[PDB]
């Protein structure tokens, strides 16, 4: 590390032949131990009324029936990534 | 009975180094005419006789192969008459019996059974001699009939089984289950049961297919 | 997926809910809080989801599953050629 | 001399090492397990097995199609040569199989269908693509000498696919790679002519570059010319029974012609009349159930114009493709059309592709271990 080169002098580092499908690490796994005063928001928020939990559930519904969710994905898809086929 | 006699003998004889060796035609060649006239049969002795035949075309007898080509076409639609010819050399096929019966052999397999009941020879007293031949021949016929038909001519079904009698026909009207339509036509089976045809997007796939693309 | 699990797990505890509902009445005397709004929930849930019933509407629906499938594959077969690409400059 | 200096020491080669495959598999567990410690590589003891397959059905083929009389060849070599390797107690690892395959060719040399089944049921060890492919070639052809047209069509298509999850390298199927290509190829170019109306399925199985060529080739056949009789049969022949080595072509040496008689004469009755019946179906089925109008538009198709008819069309329609009604008041013809399905190829391809998804991730993961 300092920076690359634009010359054939990244060739010594390229034969070191460094990972570029490197590992990421898996983030949670066990309880934060802040959990605590939010675990106690539940309650509050579910056992004596509706009005809390509904409006964070109706996205779902809302993300199927509207509009060109996975065809606007996989039309994007059909233009980032061919332009990135064509570079290489 | 000669042929339950014989079966666990040959049984061992078929398996062996004995299927090679020419000298066990004695036991075979017999065992061969004990299918013919027993009405019974085996394939694995009759094909081992035809090889050993194959080998040394000095030990063909002309009748012995009769009794397996014979017997061979009452076993229709299978390859068992497809094996026959295999082993049989060029000199072999112009014999007598031979030429005749393989003749005929070859209207059995191309459905010509008006043709094959017109070209019967009735002075070949072999032909006769083969106990359960006639009727074997005329269940093949009636086997194909059911497979392929919806309907048929009681005039039809009789020219294609021999030219039958109106008495004769109440056999084989009654062997399958057969009836006489409304004045007409013999029934031989239902329409929707006949034909089957395969299907354009059964799409059971799903059930494998997700289950590989799960991970 | 824990989106689905609970999905059908809501079914579950829905014929939960709809058995005591219907054991209201079954054993002598109850009901009253359901009859016609739950009548309402059911008949617009199922105005929801599944459509109504034609079998033009199961071949449609095979018909966008084959497309939607098509389309899942067709993803499959750009990520094999993603690879192919990245691999003959990788020599 | 020197043709039968190399020909004679390898079957005395052979049957000095059949002593020693009798002797090792059934009851010397020391000797082999002193076998199995020593090199590195096991393949040597094995490829010998099937080595030897092909290259004895050769030297055995020429004595047996240069003594025509007083037979020596086949009575030693099926007695001896054959049972004694396979029959016996086998060997404690998959060594087994490989006899089995070599007498499984050796058995498809008399032209049967019988002893298949028997031979599948002691291939009890698991079916491994070197294995699997070999057993589904011979399978195959089985069911191609069983008139299962419907059935070995299928059998063909999979292993001439190239995509079978195997590198295949190290000469497991050496100096013979394209006759796995050609012999395929051609034995799927008989059975396409009868069913041509079921194999919507035909894209996976043959490449484009023969199924043009194969394609006119069996309209060509069926419809118009006794041509393609010939050139097939011509092709056909080395293929359907697979004798490896011809003998030396002179005039001055006869013996090896006199078993070509019986050996290609015996598949002449094969294609002749299975060809004829091919015709029948190629004027497709234009209206389901035919009237007046198409059923005396199809007696014109049936044959010539003559005092007798109907008889031969009521012959034509007993075998395997067709199926029907005659109504007798009606006058009227009431018969089967019958077809296969499209959309198959890609979910088998789903799992094909990944393997050059997969291959592809790995063998750059090899060479990113190499040069790392």
């Amino acid at each position: 590390c300092k920076e690359k080169d634009f010359s054939p002098e990244a060739l010594k580092k390229a034969n070191i032949t460094f990972e570029h499908m490197f590992e990421e690490v898996p983030i949670v796994i066990k309880n934060s131990h802040l959990i605590n005063v939010l675990m106690w928001e539940l309650e509050k928020k579910s056992a004596v009324a509706d009005k809390h939990e509904l409006l964070s559930l109706a996205s779902s519904n809302h993300l199927g029936k509207n509009l060109q969710l996975l065809m606007d994905r996989v039309d994007e898809m059909s233009q980032d990534i061919v332009k990135y086929n064509t570079y290489m | 009975a000669m042929f339950e006699q014989m079966r666990a003998n040959v049984g061992k004889l078929l398996k062996g180094i004995d299927r090679y060796n020419p000298e066990n035609l004695a036991t075979l060649e017999r065992y061969v005419e004990t299918q013919a006239k027993e009405n019974a049969y085996d394939l694995e002795a009759n094909l081992a006789v035809l090889k050993l035949y194959q080998f040394n075309p000095a030990f063909f007898q002309t009748t012995v192969t009769a009794q397996i080509l014979l017997k061979a076409l009452t076993n229709l639609p299978h390859t068992d008459f497809t094996l026959c010819k295999c082993m049989i050399d060029q000199a072999h096929q112009e014999e007598r019996p031979i030429r005749q019966i393989l003749y005929l052999g070859d209207l059995l397999e191309t459905c010509h059974f008006q043709a094959f009941w017109q070209a019967l020879d009735e002075n070949m007293d072999l032909l006769e001699g083969i106990t359960g031949f006639e009727d074997s021949v005329r269940k093949f016929i009636c086997h194909v009939v059911g497979i392929t038909y919806q309907h048929i001519d009681r005039w039809l079904l009789a020219e294609m089984l021999g030219d039958l009698t109106d008495s004769q026909l109440k056999m084989w009207m009654s062997k399958y289950g057969w009836s006489a339509d409304e004045s007409g036509q013999i029934f031989i089976c239902s329409q929707e049961e006949s034909i089957k045809p395969k299907n354009i997007v059964e799409k059971i796939d799903f059930d494998s297919v997700s289950s590989i693309m799960a991970s | 997926s824990d989106l689905q699990q609970v999905g059908g797990a809501s079914a579950r505890i829905q014929d939960a809910l709809s058995t005591v509902l219907q054991y209201a009445e079954d054993v002598l005397s109850g009901k009253v809080s359901a009859d016609n709004t739950v009548g309402r929930f059911l008949m617009s849930l199922v105005n929801q989801v599944p459509k109504i019933v034609p079998d033009d509407f199961e071949t449609m629906l095979n018909s966008n599953i084959n497309d939607l499938l098509m389309v899942t594959y067709l993803a499959n077969l750009t990520q094999s050629q993603i690879a192919l690409n990245e691999k003959l400059v990788n020599l | 001399q020197w043709l039968w200096d190399i020909i004679d020491e390898f079957i005395y080669q052979f049957q000095s090492f059949s002593q020693y495959r009798c002797k090792t598999a059934k009851k010397s567990e020391e000797e082999i397990d002193f076998l199995r410690s020593n090199p590195k590589i096991w393949n040597v003891h094995s490829v010998l097995n099937v080595l030897h397959s092909l290259v004895d059905k050769s030297n055995i083929n020429r004595q047996l199609e240069v003594y025509t009389s007083g037979g020596d060849p086949e009575s030693v070599a099926g007695e001896y040569g054959r049972h004694s390797l396979y029959k016996m107690l086998g060997y404690f690892s998959l060594v087994g199989l490989l006899r089995l395959h070599s007498l499984l060719g050796d058995y498809y040399q008399a032209i049967k269908v019988l002893e298949n089944i028997e031979l599948n049921k002691k291939s009890m060890y698991s079916r491994v693509p070197e294995c699997q492919v070999t057993t589904y070639y011979y399978v195959g052809f089985a069911y191609l000498m069983m008139r299962r047209y419907q059935d070995a069509i299928r059998v063909f298509a999979n292993i001439l696919l190239y995509i079978q999850r195997t590198k295949s390298m190290f000469q497991r199927t050496t100096y013979k790679y394209e006759m796995i290509n050609k012999q395929n190829e051609q034995m799927h170019a008989l059975l396409a002519i009868a069913l041509t109306m079921y194999p919507m399925r035909i894209d996976e199985s043959i490449h484009l570059q023969l199924r043009e060529k194969y394609g006119d080739k069996m309209l060509r056949m069926q419809k118009g010319d006794p041509q393609v009789y010939e050139e097939l049969f011509s092709y056909s022949c080395p293929k359907f029974l697979s004798p490896v080595v011809p003998n030396y072509d002179s005039v001055h040496p006869n013996y090896h012609k006199e078993p070509f008689l019986q050996q290609l004469k015996v598949f002449s009755d094969e294609v002749q009349q299975q060809a004829q019946l091919s015709t029948i179906r190629s004027f497709l089925k234009l209206y389901t159930t035919m009237p007046v109008a198409k059923l005396a538009g199809f007696l014109d198709l049936t044959e010539q114009e003559f005092r007798i008819q109907l008889l031969v069309f009521k012959h034509k329609m007993k075998n395997l493709v067709w199926t029907s009604g005659i109504s007798a008041l009606d006058g009227e013809f009431q018969s089967a059309s019958e077809v296969d399905f499209y959309i198959d190829k890609d979910m088998i391809h789903i799992a094909d592709t990944k393997v050059a998804r997969r291959y592809g991730d790995f063998f750059i993961r090899q060479i990113h271990k190499f040069e790392e």
